């Protein structure tokens, strides 16, 4: 997050994949019978990439709130400091509280791109196995 | 011959043979292709009908020497071909009478109105969802924080992405200024709310750069924007 | 009726030319009114949405580092729909659209405001340890400080405080002008 | 005559030459450019088959008169141009 | 007149030479102008910083 | 305007590089010190 253009990655992703589905309705017919099966597929990544550009502005906002304002330490150290170990990552005044925020964010990136990789993968070959 | 043609051959075409019967009857269906214009009415697109209207009649007799009678009070669909886009609600004949500015007898004429309906599938799966989701985004970047600092990269990328989806969709449907269509309506309402959002949030984020040593100004702000926190339910340091 | 176009009156005039004395012809004038409300609804409305921002980018503060990208779009955008407002209007040059007109007008504003932004992004960055320059500027910008109706006040703060005058007034008179370019379409 | 059309020549408008032959025997070829229409399912794009439809027939004769007979149960390829996009797998006749 | 291989006789004919210019205004105005004037910003990006 | 972005991403490279990498100050100094006087450009 500290670079500062994921979301610019999201959008270039999503707009360039809007252009493709766009394009590709120039060319197979406007028959509402069947839909187009790399249409499905466009529209499928687009809806999953839309989810993903919401999660990543979540994720950017709880990376750069300011230990003043959102502290909340209770219920959060609880959680967010046990999931580590489960995931197999390993461990380790207000500078010691940015350091715990900054890392929450990045475990939740994390924890999330294990469960977004694992549905693309399950998505695309569980879905293209009409002819075999 | 048809009233209503539009860049088409008027009366048939084609001449082909035709049937006699021994009593002096004679039968004769020559094959054409018409082509009309329909006032398309795009109020619900594409939830949409469509009334359109065929009118045939004589040229040069009147109800004193030919009459028209309509065999079927409906058209006959027995060899209809699916186009898989559009089906046939339904197809009525009727037998009117006017009198024009030429003459003194009535001519007859024969309307056909086809009321037809737009299967929604391939319009709602590959045009107005994209935009529709898409529009879905521009609350998203009030919650995005002000340090960071890319919030009008995502707001131009929005507005730019909806002035193309209005672009798009222009050419789509017909340029008559009688109704407007929803979608283009909707769209334009979330270009609104969008510029105003730009604006309003370029406002917000010269706010925040702002230094002390600059602009203090620290008497009323502090008064105002340090008790309403709690009216919106947010804790405080 | 036919929609979109609507008739006014049909004159028509029987023209003879007496130096020919042959030519005889019957002329059918047609003036025909277009409504509006479409064009308006779908050119007019964008137009007049994103040429706000053409003003509306100097009042961003310099220390974000954004102007370059807004600005850009901005133009980008302009260009878009001159394209295709001269693609939808024939091809005569006899006559210029005035929609055409004023957005070529903006976009000279416009790609004026993208050099004016890159200036005042200069003069900020500077360091107080390489480019004092201090007598020169101190005197004039402290006293065309009050000219401005601004408020009133270790030196990279200084050249903050100099960009962001600089910057508000050329936001002054750009506004100024903008609208007597609003005033020049009626 | 074809009667699946659309915006297309219903006959042959060439109208060349036949030859006859002494026992009363008539042969005729005439060129032609036909416009039919496919129901184009598109699911495996692009991997797709098209199966297309011409409807060939008799206008005003009934069955009592005039009987058509097929000659090959299979479409002629001998003078068949490689198009580079399309390649025909079969092409079958049908009475009926 | 000239002469063409098939025959000996010479053949006339007449040529029409039509020498025509363009109105400029739409394209100075919608083309050129536009691309002359972004130009104007090759060497622009030196100066920042 | 290629030959402007391969020169300005090597400014830029130059610019963001730190002394305990590309130190190198020997050459550099003598040929990139002297120069300002020549470019009209003034010093600290
Ligand atoms: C519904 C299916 C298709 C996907 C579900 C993923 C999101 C709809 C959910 C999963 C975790 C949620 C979030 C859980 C935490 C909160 C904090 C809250 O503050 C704002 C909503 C948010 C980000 C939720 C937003 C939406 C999220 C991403
Ligand atoms: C398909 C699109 C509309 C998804 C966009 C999700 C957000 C518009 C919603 C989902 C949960 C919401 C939040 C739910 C919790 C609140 C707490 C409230 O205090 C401020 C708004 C907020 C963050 C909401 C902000 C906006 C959020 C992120
Ligand atoms: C007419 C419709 C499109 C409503 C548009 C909303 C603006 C007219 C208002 C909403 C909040 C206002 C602002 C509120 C705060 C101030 C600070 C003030 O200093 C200058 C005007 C400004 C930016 C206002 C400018 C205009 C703003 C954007
Ligand atoms: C519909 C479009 C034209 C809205 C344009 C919004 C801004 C270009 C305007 C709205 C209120 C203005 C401000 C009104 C108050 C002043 C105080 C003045 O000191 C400097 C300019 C400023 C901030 C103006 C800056 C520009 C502002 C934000
Ligand atoms: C040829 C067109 C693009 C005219 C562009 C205007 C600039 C050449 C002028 C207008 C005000 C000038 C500035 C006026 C104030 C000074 C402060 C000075 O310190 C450095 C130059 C600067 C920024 C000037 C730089 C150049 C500026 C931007
Ligand atoms: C037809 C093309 C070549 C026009 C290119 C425009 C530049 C020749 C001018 C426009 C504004 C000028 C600048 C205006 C401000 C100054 C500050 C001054 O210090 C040094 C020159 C500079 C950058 C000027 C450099 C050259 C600039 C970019
Ligand atoms: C046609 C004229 C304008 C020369 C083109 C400029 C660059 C293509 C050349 C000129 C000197 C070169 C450089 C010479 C020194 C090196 C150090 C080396 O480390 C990396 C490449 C670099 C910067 C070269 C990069 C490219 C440079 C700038
Ligand atoms: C279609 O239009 C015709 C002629 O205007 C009208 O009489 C008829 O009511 C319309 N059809 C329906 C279903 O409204
Ligand atoms: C094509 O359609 C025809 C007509 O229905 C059908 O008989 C034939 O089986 C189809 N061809 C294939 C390969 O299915
Ligand atoms: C019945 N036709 C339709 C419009 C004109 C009218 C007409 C009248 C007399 C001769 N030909 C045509
Ligand atoms: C038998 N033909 C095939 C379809 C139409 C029908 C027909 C009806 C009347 C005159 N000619 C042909």
């Amino acid at each position: 997050s500290e670079c500062g253009e994921k979301i610019t990655l999201c959008i270039s992703v999503l707009l360039s994949l809007t252009v493709f589905l766009l394009l590709i309705t120039e060319i197979i017919p406007s028959t509402s019978l069947v839909i187009p099966l790399i249409g499905e597929y466009l529209l499928f990544t687009m809806i999953f990439v839309t989810l993903s550009i919401v999660i990543t502005v979540f994720v950017l906002n709880v990376h750069h709130r300011s230990p003043r304002t959102h502290t909340m330490p209770t219920w959060v150290r609880r959680v967010f400091l046990d999931i580590v170990p489960r995931l197999l990552l390993m461990k380790r005044f207000e500078r010691s509280v940015k350091e715990d925020w900054k890392y929450v964010a990045m475990v939740i990136d994390r924890i999330f791109l294990w469960m977004f990789i694992i549905v693309c993968l399950l998505g695309t070959v569980g879905l293209f196995l009409p002819p075999w | 011959v048809l009233y209503n043609n539009a860049d088409g051959d008027f009366a048939v075409t084609h001449l082909t043979k035709a049937h006699l019967f021994h009593d002096g009857r004679v039968q004769w269906t020559p094959p054409a292709i018409y082509k009309s214009s329909c006032s398309i009415d795009v109020t619900f697109f594409p939830f949409d009908q469509q009334n359109c209207t065929m009118k045939f009649g004589s040229w040069t007799y009147d109800k004193a020497k030919i009459d028209l009678v309509n065999m079927h009070s409906r058209v006959d669909q027995l060899d209809f071909w699916e186009s898989g886009e559009w089906v046939i609600v339904d197809a009525v004949g009727t037998y009117n009478t006017r009198k024009y500015e030429c003459c003194a007898e009535i001519y007859p004429d024969i309307t056909y109105a086809f009321v037809i309906r737009r299967l929604p599938l391939f319009y709602t799966i590959n045009l107005i969802i994209p935009c529709l989701l898409i529009s879905c985004l521009t609350v998203l970047v009030f919650y995005l924080p002000s340090e960071c600092g890319e919030k009008i990269t995502l707001c131009i990328s929005v507005l730019l992405s909806l002035t193309v989806f209005l672009l798009l969709i222009t050419e789509i449907i017909p340029s008559t200024s009688l109704v407007i269509p929803l979608i283009g309506e909707y769209l334009l309402f979330t270009m609104i709310f969008v510029t105003l959002s730009i604006v309003i949030t370029v406002f917000v984020l010269n706010v925040h750069h702002r230094s002390p040593r600059t602009h203090t100004m620290p008497t009323w702000v502090r008064r105002v924007f340090l008790d309403i926190v709690p009216r919106l339910l947010l804790m405080k340091r | 009726p036919s929609g979109e176009w609507d008739i006014v009156a049909l004159p028509g005039r029987r023209n003879e030319n007496p130096d020919d004395s042959t030519y005889v012809d019957i002329t059918y004038d047609f003036i025909i009114r277009r409504k509006p409300l479409f064009y308006t609804i779908n050119l007019i409305i964008p137009c007049v949405l994103i040429t706000s921002l053409a003003i509306l980018v100097f009042y961003l503060p310099s220390d974000c580092g954004e102007k370059m990208t807004l600005c850009i779009s901005v133009l980008l955008a302009l260009t878009v729909f001159l394209l295709l407002i001269s693609k939808i209007v024939p091809p005569t040059s006899l006559d210029v659209p005035l929609v055409g007109k004023y957005l070529m007008f903006t976009m000279v504003l416009v790609t004026f405001s993208i050099v004016t932004s890159v200036c005042v992004l200069n003069v900020h960055h500077r360091s107080p340890t390489t480019h004092t320059m201090a007598p020169w500027v101190k005197v004039v910008f402290l006293e065309k400080l009050p000219a401005l109706l601004f408020m009133q006040q270790s030196v990279s703060e200084d050249w903050k405080y100099v960009a962001m005058v600089i910057d508000r007034l050329f936001l002054w008179i750009f506004v100024f002008v903008c609208v007597f370019g609003t005033i020049g379409m009626f």
